[PDB]
Formats: C-alpha cells, structure tokens, sequence
C-alpha cells in the first residue's frame, strides 16, 4: 500500500545497561493484570 | 472390625502431626491408594467422633475438603444414592451439633465446596436440604448455627440457581439483620466479610450493586469496629471491593474515604492496618480515578497523612559504614508511604495533586530536622513522573532548590538530594539534561569526588549514571575530559582500598558509570580508552571470591560497552586476553544457580562481544550456546493450591500468589522469569547478527521459541520469541527450501494460533508484524487452506472487534464520571486500536504481494469489512487503512480487481479532496498505482483522476510540513498517469506544468519512479524536457541539483546512475554546460559535483 506506509514500529522504544540503582522500580503494586487468565 | 481401622486412621494422623520424611512417604504412600467411598466413609466418622484430639479431628476435615475440591468427579457419581443422601445428612448433622468455633469452620468449608461441586447444568441446586438449612440457620437464637450459615454463605457467595427471581430480598435482609447485633461482634465481623464476597461474587450486575447500597453503612460501622480490635480481615475485604468493584461503593464513597482517613491518622493501630486503610484510597485513585477526582478534600487531607508517614526514619548509626545494597523493606512507614505517594500522583494526574503538595514540599524542605528535609527531597522525587507536564514549566526552581541540597550538614539529606537529582534525571528525559547539564553535572561531580561518606558517594554516582544515560552525544563531548578525569582518579583510589579493605559499594557505581559515559560517547571514548581497561582487567582477574561477584558482572559488562563504544579496530589489541578472561569466568561460575548475578551480565557480555567481532565471533558460538540456551528455557515453578492452603504456605521465598475464582489461589516464582527474558532477547540478537551463521542451531531456537509465544507469565519473553521468527527462516534459508519449508510448518500454525488469542495490544501488534514479515519471505505458497481459513476467520474478527470497541468507547463516555483524562485514556485505546489495524493491513499487504490474482476468492469474506472502513462517516485513521488496502488489491491483485472497483473507485475518486492529509495521500496512491498496474480497464477514470489531483497539487498549503507528503503523492500519481497512460491525458498539456511541481524530497520511493520518469522523457526526446535547442536544459539541471539532497541514494541505485549519465552526456561540450552551471548556487554546484562521483 506504499511500501514506507507499511511496517514502521513508531510506538516501540528500547534501551540498554541493565541495573540503574537509583529508579522507580519498586512498584510493588500498578500493572495488575494477570495475562494468564485461563485455567 | 471397625475399630482397628479407626485406630490405624489415629496412629497414622498421629505420625502425620509429626512426620519426619520417613512416616511422610509411609502415610502419603498408604493414603494415596485408599478407596474413595471407604476414604468418604471414614473421614466422616473421623469427624463425627469427638472424642479423639482436635489435631486429629481438623487434620481429617482438612483432608476431606480437599479430597472434594480435588477429585469429586470420582468419589462421588456411580455410588448408590443412599451413601450420597447419608453423607449429606451427616454433614448437616455435624454443622449443626458442632460446638468449637474452628471445626465448626472446617466443616462448613467441607459442606460449601460440597455444594460448590453439586451444582452441575446452567446452574441449579441439587441440594435444597442445604439452602433450607442454610435458611433456618441464620434466622436462629443460637450464634453458632448463624455463624455456620453465613461461613458457608461467605465460602460459596452464590449456593443459588433463582437468587434474582425470589431469594434476593432474603439475602439483603439475612445481611442488615446479621450487621445489627451488639452482643457478638463476631456475628458482624462475619456478615461484613460474607457481604463482601456475595458483591465480589456478583461482578457487572448494575441492579445488584444499586440494590443493595444500603449495606455499605454497615459495612463501614463493621470494618470500623473490626480494625480496633487487631482484626484487619474487613479491611482486605474493602480493599477487594475498592479494587475490583468501586462502584459498589459510589452511593457511600465519601463516608469510606473519610473512614480510611481516620484509619490512617490512628497512631493506635499498628503499621500493617494504617497501611491497609491509606491502600484503600491510593487503590481507589489507581482504579477509579474519575470517581475520586470530585472529592478533592479527601485527596488534601490525605496527602499530609503520607507525608508525615515519610518522617517516620528511624536514626541508624549503622548507616555510613554499609558496604551492600541492603532492600528497604517494603513494611516501614516512610517506604510506604513513598510508594502511595507515587501510585496515587500516577493515577490521579499532576494537574490535582501537584497544587496541594508543592507547598507541603516546600515548607518541608526548610524544617531542621533532617528528617522532614529527607522527607520533601524523597516526595520531590515521587511525584516526579505523575506530576510530568504540569512540573515541566517548574523545573527551574525544584532544580536549584534541590542542588542546594547537595551541599547538606547531614549525609542522609544529600543521599536524598543525590535521589531526587537522579530520579528527576530519568523522569524529565531528555529536556532535563539540555537545559540543567551545566549545573548538574558540576554539582554531581563536586559531590563525588570530595566526600568523606561512601554512600553519599556512591549515590552521586548513580545520579551521574541517571543523568548521562539520556544524555545526547552532542552535548556531552564538552564534559568528556572532566568525566574521565574525576572518573579515572576515584577508580584509582577505589581499586587500591578494594585490594586492602572489602569496600565494594561506591566502585560498583563508578564501574557502571564508566560504562554509560563510554556508551553514549561511543567513537570519541578512544583516547581514554587506555585510562580504564588495564585497571578494568585487574578487577576481573581479581575479585574472585564470593560476596564480589555483583562487582565482576559489572565490571565485565563495563569492558563489553567501552570495547562496543570504541568498534572493532581498538578492541583488537587487547580482545584475545578479554576473551580469555570471559572464556574463564564462564567455565567457572557455571555452578550456581539462575537468579546468581553473573548470570544476566555474562549473556549480555557475549552478544556485545558478538556484535564486536562479527563473524570471528563464530569460534566461541558452541561455549556461550551451552547456557544461553540453558537459561532460556527454564520452566518456573507453578503451583494451584486453595486459598485456605495458600495461607499455610506463609514462608514466601518468591511464591508470588494470585486469588482464582472461588477460592482458589495460584501461585508462580518469579525467580528467573528476567533471566529468561534476557536470554530470549539474546538469542534474537545472536540470530540477527550472524544470519548464515546460525543455521546450526537454527532448530533448536525454533524448537524452543515456538512454544514460547504462548508464555503468559512474561510479555518480554513472547515479544523476544515473536521478533525471533523471520530472523530463524532468514537463518535457515542457507540449507535450501526444504528446511526452509520445515521450519515455516513448524512457525506458521503457532503464530497464526496467536495471533488471535493474544490478550495484550502491543505484544499482539508484534506477533501480527512479525507474521506478516515471514510471509513476505516466503511467498506463492506459504499458506495451506487449512491456514488461509483460520487467518481470514482471526482477521474478521478484529476487524468486528475494532468496530465495536468504538461503540463501546462511546458507551464509556456519556457517564457519571466523565472528564479530561477519561478522554486521553479513551484516546490512547483508539491508537492501540489504529495499531492493531495497521498491523492487519501489513498482514493482508504481504499476503497479497505473495500470492497476486490467487487470493481474491478468500478476500471476499473479509471485503465488507473493509468496505465498512471507508465509509465517510468514519474517522479518518480507519478510511485511510482501508483505502491503503484497496491499494494493495489494486498493485497486487489486478487486472482482476474490476470486480471490486464498484466498492472503492468511487471513495477513491472523491477522497482525493479530503481535509485530512493521510486519506489524500491513500486515494492519491491508489490512482497512482490505478494506471501502472490496472491495465486498459481504468482507462476512462485516468481522465477523471487527472483534474482532480492537479487541483488538490495548485492548491494553497500544499508545501507546507502537513500536507506535504499528500501533495508528492499526487504529483508521483500525475507522473505515472502520464507515463503508463497517455494516450487519455494529453501530456503536452500537463507536462510543461508537471515540470513545475518537481522534484520530491521527503518521499523517496515515488522521488525515485518520478525521476525514472523524468530520465525516460530526457533519454528519448525532444517533447516539452527539451524545447528550442537546449535553452531548457538549465532548469531541469536545477532541478536535479535541488532534488539531490538525499533523496535519490548515493549508493548507485539504478534511478541516480540514469540521473549521473545524464549529467555525463551533457559534459561533452563545454559551452552548454557553462551556461547551465553558471546560474546554480555554489551548494548545487557541489551537488553536481558529487552527483558525478558518486555514479
């Protein structure tokens, strides 16, 4: 349909360095979800 | 005889009370092979007797109630209907008689999942002996009886088939009456809990939840009166409902909020119900935030509560001297109250809570306590990402506010301050680095190098990693000498007290800072890359022990970025000992277990090291394939128990629970779950770099990620093994169609099984591209019928559920509590949604470049849908995808089409005019491509086509960054009609105007087929190119010139050539060329002048 209309990934991200002492992933709680919904 | 059986049952219960392994697998291989009716039988006598010990007796009900829950299919049917009525009566004999509270309990948990399991059918009872039990038992004097009715009501919220048609209005009373009592506050402490389990229960029932409102101020008065006598089991229970249902308590709401306020400001109650009672209002705001954002006074009283929960820091001496990352605690006051404080500036937004907290904060910050300082640095840095957009336009002052703070009395203040400047760092990224680094870096600096305490250090230096991760290189090239310097000295003086003391803390932290300055410094880390590496070795070689091996990963992928950073060439001088040292390192840590820290940081090392090296790297694949795969494929530990067995389970080494539907608990480890992630993700790049290389463990990888698209637990995992997909047939391609065709059997079902079943937007986008680019690969006959039938039956129905998730969007609005931030969460499902259908317009556009005029038959089942995309009543994102595949159809599936064209030739037509760029840029492709591959069929609607698009190009606004791209479209449409048509468009007319409108810049495949054109027209003839003699040649050399800033790619592709010869055919004489060239800029002459070099 245009070839540069088709596959972009505008709303992907990524990153590297693993670790990062100082952050806000404590989250103990938020992103409740439980994908595995089945059984 | 009876009684020698019922004394081995007591002498076995007796050696179960205290086993030791051997009478373990005595009495579990004895009791694994009883009979079901004798085990019935003589569990029930077991607990009718009551004359053995009450250990005895309730380790029996235990056994009986998960024998039940466990295997009723067999112990039960195909047994004479005497036993069936004979058991049921003695239970209802034992619940009744029953006197201890406990085994009054455990029977009536045995009798609910009786009842449970007797339902059978659509729902109805088979046991009314039970309800009407259950009935004369709460409407009873004794309070026994009524505690075993409303225990059974409480464990199965739902023994009811027509609890709508009559038993309603009974259970409302059942309850009011149960929640008035004064004389047993067991009773309401009871009906509370079972109220709230028979609302949990009844989940999107409006009816239901309006029917019953007028038990929430009794609730209320229960969980107030429970949570004063160290109970806090009400409390769960409102926190359930605020979880799951809040708008149960909408009729109430104020009343519960107040409530939890008052819960929370009670100094009496210890810390575990305080922090249940302010969950109450921070679950509220997560979940329904509209409700709670009309009651603001709730929220301003509530933000003091957790403020003044952070000054609760308990004066440690303990402190300065830490030498490990010790976890904070999660149960503290000042943790929790911290984590409150961030979920719910999250979830309410910045733009309510930031008004009310900026005044707190800054009074805070000005009390001599050391303490309410340390507690408005760590609330600047909580609300950090909730409050973003309305803190950007603030920034300046919290900054120099807070940098002040670096330069402290107390070392507890400045690890604060150190906290806040580095979360802030990561939230307002990357607008906090350009306008700040100047400050921030200086200050962070001056912090680190001159400290006496070694965590204030190496808390800056985490900060200093926060700040330059996000950095642009541009702006840190200034700073690069004064980061190694004071990057380099401290590494120094680290190193010498690591070989004579154990310190390891502030090393670590310098270590990776290091690795981020060299990262996102990449080429221009090369003079410096002699400072670190021979230091950087020694800490590998060394640090061997334990206790240090957080310190060896750190530093190993420290050598793997700064190697990375400074490319191949420098790398290879020292890249044998690094190998060696790695080669090392993994035959020797290879013992432990998978959460061991060297475990994330050695996978991480091989493929940067692969990335380095190439295809020399290809040597060392057998070593580091061994664990990669290893870990990448570690099953978790999963295991379905009952929530009364879940709480006995309370060691909680990982056990992450999760409370199923009636009452059940399932519970996963998360241990390893990362580890797994990161070995996917790994061998996605190992597969990606070597390509032909790979091909010797091509199977194995897709042997093991096919069935990881399907791993629930992590989305991680299923996005590494959707991207894995075409990158593994791109391996395998190298042994020939046949392994090619192997390993698309073993892909395609999986992935197209997923496709539809995927719950997750963004996870399910990229299954769908990642379908969609192996199909691309392997094209006319990828796909059975079997295949083509369960894709077009998956694609109708999201393409059913994007049309009706829109209606549904549009019943969310219109309600009760409606405002500006229900309006961008509705608008960022519309985007997921537009991202799913252009995911399926790339599915059905591979499809379609596969197979061309074969497939039509099956798109006929999926043509009304995409005829329901272009109607004009809808919004411009569905139109424009739909017409994007009518384009499709068109190129790929043509000169068959016509049958189609009636749908879309007209919306075609007349969207060429729209006001929204996208869907002109569509209809503009799509009569563009109506001529090049549309045969003689089109002919008549060229002439239609033709105006309308040299219209929409004369047009105002055209040029402008917005409907730029539509306005290239259209002319690259006028060009191919005119080529491939032109016997209908007259081009002596239109071509002296076509010349005008060239050349395209911003889009580069139609750039490259207009100036095929223009090369076709100059290569030919005379017509309108070249008119008297060459007196227009400078113009259309002009015009290459402008048009060729990267636009047609210098790397000789067949168009430029074509240009560059042209450009070498005029440069025979030098008289025309002169006078072409010298009415160009010096920039176009030196466009020229590369032109013809570079082809």
């Amino acid at each position: 349909g245009g070839s540069t209309t088709h596959f972009q990934r505008k709303r992907r991200v990524r990153d590297n360095m693993t670790k990062k002492m100082i952050t806000q992933r404590t989250i103990g709680k938020k992103k409740q979800r439980l994908n595995k919904r089945s059984y | 005889a009876a009684a020698a059986e019922q004394q081995q049952f007591y002498l076995l219960l007796g050696n179960l009370l205290s086993p030791d392994n051997v009478v373990r697998k005595q009495a579990e291989e004895t009791y694994e092979n009883i009979p079901g009716q004798s085990k019935i039988t003589f569990l029930l006598q077991a607990i009718r007797n009551t004359t053995a010990a009450e250990e005895a007796r309730q380790m029996a009900a235990v056994l009986l109630r998960r024998l039940l829950s466990s295997a009723f299919d067999e112990v039960y049917p195909a047994l004479p209907s005497d036993v069936q009525t004979a058991i049921k009566s003695e239970l209802l004999m034992i619940i009744q008689m029953e006197t201890q509270s406990s085994m009054r309990k455990k029977v009536c948990d045995i009798a609910a999942e009786l009842a449970r399991n007797l339902i059978d059918e659509d729902g109805n009872n088979q046991w009314p002996e039970g309800l009407k039990f259950l009935f004369d038992s709460v409407s009873s004097q004794n309070v026994g009886l009524r505690e075993a009715a409303l225990h059974i009501f409480w464990n199965f919220p739902g023994i009811f088939g027509n609890q709508q048609q009559h038993y309603l209005d009974v259970i409302k009373r059942m309850l009011v009456q149960c929640m008035q009592d004064q004389e047993h506050p067991s009773i309401r402490t009871l009906s509370a809990r079972a109220t709230a389990a028979f609302i949990l229960a009844n989940e999107h029932n409006v009816a239901l939840f309006k029917h019953f409102a007028d038990l929430l101020p009794g609730f209320l008065q229960a969980v107030n009166d429970s949570c004063y006598q160290n109970d806090d089991s009400v409390l769960k229970s409102l926190v359930e409902i605020a979880d799951t249902v809040p708008k149960y308590l909408r009729p109430h709401l104020e009343a519960t909020l107040q409530l939890s306020l008052k819960l929370c400001g009670d100094t009496s109650l210890n810390n575990m119900q305080r922090q249940l009672a302010l969950e109450v209002i921070v679950t509220l705001s997560e979940t329904a935030a509209a409700m709670l954002r009309k009651h603001t006074n709730i929220v301003a009283q509530t933000i003091p509560q957790m403020l003044a929960m952070m000054v609760d820091l308990e004066e440690d001496e303990d402190w300065a001297n830490a030498d490990e990352l010790e976890d904070d605690d999660f149960d503290s006051n000042a943790v929790a109250g911290e984590s409150a404080l961030d979920r719910m500036a999250c979830g309410l937004g910045g733009k309510l809570v930031l008004p009310m907290i900026k005044e707190h904060i800054m009074q805070m910050l000005q009390n001599p306590d050391w303490k309410y300082r340390h507690a408005g640095l760590m609330a600047l840095s909580a609300i950090g990402e909730g409050c973003h957009q309305q803190m950007e336009g603030i920034l300046n002052e919290i900054v120099n506010f807070v940098l002040l703070f670096l330069q402290d009395p107390h070392p507890r203040v400045r690890y604060a301050a150190c906290n806040a400047v580095g979360q802030m760092a990561t939230d307002f990224a990357p607008g906090f680095q350009k306008k700040f680094h100047e400050k921030v870096i200086a200050a962070l600096l001056q912090t680190m190098e001159d400290q006496g305490n070694q965590r204030v250090q190496a808390h800056a230096a985490a900060a200093l990693i926060n700040f330059t991760e996000d950095c642009p290189k541009s702006l840190l090239i200034p700073y690069l000498d004064n980061l190694v310097k004071h990057l380099h000295s401290i590494m120094v003086l680290k190193l010498q007290e690591l070989i004579q003391k154990g310190t390891k803390l502030v090393l670590e932290q310098v270590v990776t800072s290091i690795a981020s300055v060299a990262d996102t410094a990449e080429e221009k880390f090369v003079p410096y890359y002699d400072l670190f590496m021979p230091s950087l070795k020694h800490i590998v070689e060394n640090a061997v022990q334990k206790e240090l091996r957080l310190l060896r990963g750190k530093t190993i992928e420290c050598i793997s970025l700064i190697g990375l950073a400074v490319g191949k060439e420098k790398f290879m001088q020292d890249a044998s000992d690094v190998m060696q040292l790695l080669l090392k390192t993994q035959t020797d840590f290879n013992d432990m277990e998978d959460d061991d820290p060297q475990i994330s940081y050695m996978i991480s090392a091989w493929a940067r090291m692969c990335k380095i090296l190439g295809k020399e790297f290809q040597q060392y694949l057998p070593v580091v394939m061994g664990p990669l795969m290893k870990t990448a494929s570690i099953k978790p530990e999963v295991a379905l128990l009952d929530t009364q067995d879940m709480e006995n389970m309370s060691d909680d080494d990982g056990w992450e629970f999760v409370n199923l539907g009636d009452q059940q608990s399932f519970g996963i480890k998360t241990a390893g779950l990362e580890e797994k992630s990161t070995a996917c993700q790994m061998l996605v790049c190992y597969a990606k770099e070597l390509k032909e290389g790979f091909v010797e463990y091509t199977e194995q990888v897709v042997k093991l990620m096919v069935p990881l698209l399907k791993f629930y637990f992590h989305d991680g995992v299923r996005v590494a093994a959707a991207e894995s997909m075409p990158l593994l047939l791109e391996c395998a391609r190298v042994r020939g169609p046949e392994y090619l065709t192997q390993m698309w059997h073993f892909m395609c079902d999986a992935l197209i099984k997923a496709i539809g079943t995927e719950p997750d937007s963004d996870v399910l986008s990229e299954i769908m591209h990642s379908f969609a680019k192996c199909i691309e690969v392997m094209g006319d006959g990828c796909l059975n019928n079997e295949h083509f039938e369960e894709l077009g039956g998956i694609l109708k129905a999201k393409l059913e559920e994007h049309f009706k998730n829109q209606e549904l969007r549009q019943v969310k609005r219109q309600d009760e509590d409606y405002d500006e931030q229900v309006e961008e969460s509705l608008q960022d499902e519309d985007d997921n949604d537009v991202y799913i259908l252009t995911k399926v317009s790339d599915i059905l556009h591979s499809i379609f470049s596969s197979y061309k005029e074969k497939v039509l038959p099956w798109f006929e089942q999926l043509l009304p849908l995409i005829v329901n995309l272009i109607c004009p009543h809808r919004p411009w994102p569905d139109r424009q995808w739909g017409l994007c595949i009518f384009d499709d159809v068109i190129e790929h599936c043509s000169p068959a089409s016509f049958k189609y064209a009636e749908y879309f030739l007209r919306p075609m037509l007349q969207y060429v005019c729209d006001n929204s760029p996208e869907v002109r840029q569509a209809a503009a492709y799509g009569l563009g491509v109506m001529a090049q591959y549309g045969g003689d069929n089109y002919r008549p609607f060229c002439t239609e086509a033709l105006p309308l698009l040299v219209r929409v190009i004369q047009s105002a606004d055209s040029k402008t960054k917005e409907n730029v791209n539509a306005t290239e479209n259209c002319i690259s449409a006028v060009g191919k009609i005119m080529k491939f048509k032109p016997d209908c468009v007259n081009v002596e007319e239109v071509l002296p105007h076509w010349l005008s409108w060239l050349p395209l810049h911003e889009d580069k495949e139609e750039a490259v087929q207009t100036f095929n054109y223009l090369c076709d027209l100059i290569e030919s003839n005379h017509p309108i190119v070249l008119g008297p003699n060459n007196t227009n040649l400078p113009k259309i050399f002009s015009i290459i010139a402008e048009g060729e800033m990267h636009e047609a790619i210098k790397h000789e592709d067949p168009c430029a050539k074509r240009l560059a010869n042209v450009v070498r055919q005029v440069q025979t004489s030098g008289g025309l060329w002169t006078e072409c060239i010298a009415q160009l800029s010096p920039e176009q002459q030196a466009a020229i002048q590369e032109l013809l070099n570079s082809a």
